[PDB]
């Protein structure tokens, strides 16, 4: 299976290659939500892609 | 590395500010000749300082 981090990855390229570059991140105290704000905002800092 | 001089507007500017705030210092010379830029680095796809 793929963890939620694998998953962001791959959301984060389908929104790459279709160049939605301005996007808004909605999460609930569903579990696991810290990791995938925090992977996302990771992803985003360490980027160059803008 | 080799411990060669190093003198000039900067060094003269250094001891003044040693002299007035009073701390000691231990001058070296970077590693590369690069003043510094945010650098694509070849692994985990990420930005970096040199
Ligand atoms: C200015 O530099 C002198 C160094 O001569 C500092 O004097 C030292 O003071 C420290 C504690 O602050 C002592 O541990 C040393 O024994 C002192 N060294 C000697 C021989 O004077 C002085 O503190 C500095 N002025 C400041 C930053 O207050
Ligand atoms: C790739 O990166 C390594 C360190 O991450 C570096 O030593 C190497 O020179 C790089 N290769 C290049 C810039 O072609």
């Amino acid at each position: 299976g793929a963890s939620i981090q694998q998953q962001a990855t791959v959301m984060l390229k389908i929104m790459q290659d279709y160049d939605w570059h301005v996007f808004s991140l909605v999460t609930t105290i569903f579990p696991g939500y810290r990791d995938f704000i925090s992977f996302i905002k990771t992803t985003v800092d360490n980027s160059f892609v803008g | 590395t080799v411990p060669q001089c190093c003198y000039g507007f900067c060094i003269d500017l250094l001891i003044k500010l040693a002299r007035t705030m009073n701390f000691t210092y231990e001058v070296h010379l970077v590693a590369d000749g690069k003043f510094g830029t945010q650098e694509r680095v070849n692994n985990s796809n990420k930005k970096e300082w040199n």
